[PDB]
């Protein structure tokens, strides 16, 4: 049987991984605020990081 | 112990990798793994 010599470990791991540009990193998304603008949207996530 | 020898466990014992999954409120996608990973274990 497998359970003779094959023994059952728990382990959590991602599920996909990403590269942008020749380094690991991981994809941020999201949207402007009802009334504000792309620009704005920019600005504020550029000043957050 | 003549080189196949040596050749043919280097080979054997060097296996590549296996995987499934079981699926009830859960599901987990369980891995194994043949493949050695540093010079100690060859």
């Amino acid at each position: 049987p497998l359970d003779s010599f094959l023994t059952l470990q728990r382990s959590s791991g991602p599920d996909d991984v990403k590269r942008f540009n020749l380094f690991p990193a991981a994809q941020v998304q999201g949207q402007p605020a009802p009334g504000y603008t792309s620009g704005q949207a920019i600005e504020a996530i550029a000043q957050v990081a | 112990i003549t080189a196949t020898d040596v050749i043919s466990a280097v080979n054997d014992q060097n296996a590549q990798y296996a995987t499934g999954k079981i699926g009830s409120p859960y599901v987990y996608s369980i891995t194994m793994q043949g493949r050695l990973q540093n010079p100690s274990e060859f």
